RNA sequence: CGUAAAGCGCACGCAGGCGGUUUGUUAAGUCAGAUGUGAAAUCCCCGGGCUCAACCUGGGAACUGCAUCUGAUACUGGCAAGCUUGAGUCUCGUAGAGGGGGGUAGAAUUCCAGGUGUAGCGGUGAAAUGCGUAGAGAUCUGGAGGAAUACCGGUGGCGAAGGCGGCCCCCUGGACGAAGACUGACGCUCAGGUGCGAAAGCGUGGGGAGCAAACAGGAUUAGAUACCCUGGUAGUCCACGCCGUAAACGAUGUCGACUUGGAGGUUGUGCCCUUGAGGCGUGGCUUCCGGAGCUAACGCGUUAAGUCGACCGCCUGGGGAGUA
């Protein structure tokens, strides 16, 4: 009924007809999502998502827009799980191979950074290398300790992060998306009709998801 | 097209009553009235090829209705074309 | 103008299956209710319902098995331009038996299985595949 | 069959093809069975004989047909009766460069007559031909004449298409909307046929300001039968007749049905505090972008090139040739 306190839907513009089953849709030119449809959808997503979270799986939160950061870092990192909060690189799932060696360079350069030879031989090249750790750290941030390609995917906007959904559909990974009325249920296996760009809504929303992830068999 | 008083007069002459304004004899008689009036208009002008296209629609439509009423009731056909002075 | 209301019905069902439509309304007639009863009987539609008094309206609740649609390809065979009347031996099977062909026989509107069993051919209306 | 070849330039319409919906009758088409016939050989099947095979041969099947009789009556047709959701009529309005005839108005160009005035004007990339001390050009006044109608003017409107642009009158065609009434399938397409059909052109008679094929001169150029310049006749304009075509093009035939959306434009209208630059709906036509789908791709995309139905037109390698 009301777990979803304050969002009630959005996006007057570029609404998508495939979101027609999920729309109540009245006020002031903007569309209202039927949250009486959202609550069973979102409880199902918590059901199967807790089901794979208890099988000791990896979840990969996806939070590129603002302010999904650092809310996806806070929610993924509140669990022992993984995240993408800056620009999601085109192909970090479907060629994870090449992204594996970029993650390897991030590990070798942080080990080289805070412990080994960082002041060695140059100041300028050392500054160059440290800002390579800023670039590789904010792009390959959460995923750097994954070591596999994950068992599920939880995206926070379906149209803004269509690339990641397209790849997780390409690879047979269950996509869990909070769609808005502009988005499209592409290959999102567990759609949730919600609000993608309200920080109250995504902190409530990721709060529930991060709450149900960190219950395994324990 | 035609005057309101003229159309009312022809509906009163050919219909079962007034308000019977879509019967086949009535439509035929209204088309006939307008065809003759525009004989007067197109004797002059003669290069009003647009208005004439409207006139040939009236002629063709009258013809269709006479064919209908001929193959429904022939007594109504003979009384009708007898009264309107058409068919030559 | 409308000159084949049966092909219009089958068009309504193809374009309703293609648009994930829940149900399909159209003007109704005896032949459309006969065909619709064959389609419900053979499992291609969920239900039909004829309403109205002076202007009847047939309504077909369509079927969808998975996300996919049940009526895979419905075709009109005996169109008005060229009518097709088969005997009980010439009477075709569609998708090698996995898909009925609605034939109007003198005993009524039947399928190909039912009319080949009844021992009488007729006018083959539509392939439902 | 948008762009590869292929949608008549557009319509009206006869013969033709097709035809909403309900009931009754018929049973012509359709279906089922029966009978007569469909020569024999040949093909096919199961056997038999030549040592086998080819070959020969026994029996069947087949000969997909036609005729007659017996039935069935769902669909199509015939006949009779209806019914309104197709088509049409009436009432009231709306918008419009729809058409034809007549009149008028204002700017401007040219010409003519006159005043002022004086050495150039015009033209070009530059020039020259041309006009000009017989007074041009500039400027003011008066007049004549012809054609076109700035601004509004807008992927705006109307028309079947060609096309239609000052304002006013007369005659006239269509469309659309609102509520109600009436007819009751009267419908759709259309070979031959008939009509309309830009521009150029042709005939007869007018008109002739501007513009301008031809033509002439000046340049440019290697040449320049061109582009540029200066003139300039047919023609363009009117009346009547002919022609009968265009990249006559959305290179997309007509009519009807169904199939996610968004932003506009234009023209109706209903409802609701109008309490804005109101809100909410419902039609008609139209523009741009896009979804599924289709497509060789490009793109089309509820105005389809999607999903179907009816009828028409046309295509079949390039050239020769749309020619003889």
């Amino acid at each position: 009924m009301l777990k979803a306190g304050v969002h009630f839907g959005h996006q007057t513009r570029y609404w998508n007809p495939k979101m027609k089953p999920f729309i109540f849709g009245a006020r002031n030119k903007v569309h209202i999502i039927n949250l009486e449809k959202t609550v069973p959808m979102f409880n199902e997503a918590l059901a199967e998502l807790n089901k794979i979270a208890s099988r000791k799986g990896k979840i990969l939160f996806v939070g590129t827009k603002r302010a999904a950061s650092e809310a996806v870092k806070d929610a993924a990192l509140s669990c022992d799980q993984f995240f993408v909060n800056h620009r999601w690189l085109g192909g970090m799932l479907t060629n994870w191979k090449t992204v594996r060696q970029s993650i390897k360079r991030l590990k070798d350069l942080e080990t080289q950074s805070q412990d080994g030879t960082f002041d060695k031989l140059t100041k300028k090249e050392a500054l160059m290398r440290t800002r390579e750790l800023e670039k590789l750290e904010n792009s390959l941030g959460g995923i750097k300790d994954m070591g596999g390609l994950p068992d599920a995917l939880f995206v926070i906007d379906a149209d803004h992060e269509h690339i990641a959904i397209k790849e997780a559909n390409n690879l047979g990974i269950p996509v869990f998306a909070i769609v808005d009325t502009n988005s499209d249920p592409d290959g999102v296996d567990f759609v949730i009709p919600g609000n993608d760009d309200a920080i109250r809504a995504v902190t409530l929303y990721l709060g529930a998801v991060a709450a149900t992830v960190r219950e395994g068999r324990s | 097209s035609l005057s309101t008083e003229a159309t009312a007069k022809i509906v009163s002459e050919f219909g079962r009553d007034a308000n019977d304004t879509g019967s086949t004899e009535v439509q035929v008689a209204l088309l006939t009235a307008q065809i003759n009036h525009l004989q007067g208009h197109f004797a002059e002008h003669k290069k009003d090829h647009h208005s004439r296209r409207g006139l040939l629609r009236m002629v063709s439509q009258r013809r269709k209705l006479l064919d209908y009423l001929k193959r429904k009731d022939v007594a109504r056909y003979t009384q009708l074309i007898e009264r309107l002075g058409l068919r030559r | 103008s409308m000159q084949d209301p049966i092909a219009d019905m089958l068009t309504r069902i193809r374009n309703g299956q293609a648009a994930n439509k829940a149900a399909v309304t159209m003007p109704s007639s005896k032949l459309k209710v006969a065909i619709a009863n064959v389609l419900k009987e053979e499992g291609f539609i969920e239900d039909f319902k004829v309403e109205g008094d002076t202007k009847p309206e047939l309504e077909l609740t369509l079927k969808y098995f998975q996300g996919k649609a049940v009526v895979e390809s419905i075709q009109r065979v005996s169109r008005p331009g060229l009518r097709i009347y088969k005997r009980k031996d010439e009477l075709p099977k569609v998708m090698a038996g996995l898909g009925i062909a609605v034939v109007s026989t003198s005993k009524g509107v039947m399928t190909d299985r039912a009319a080949r069993q009844a021992g009488l051919g007729g006018e083959i209306i539509c392939y439902v595949a």
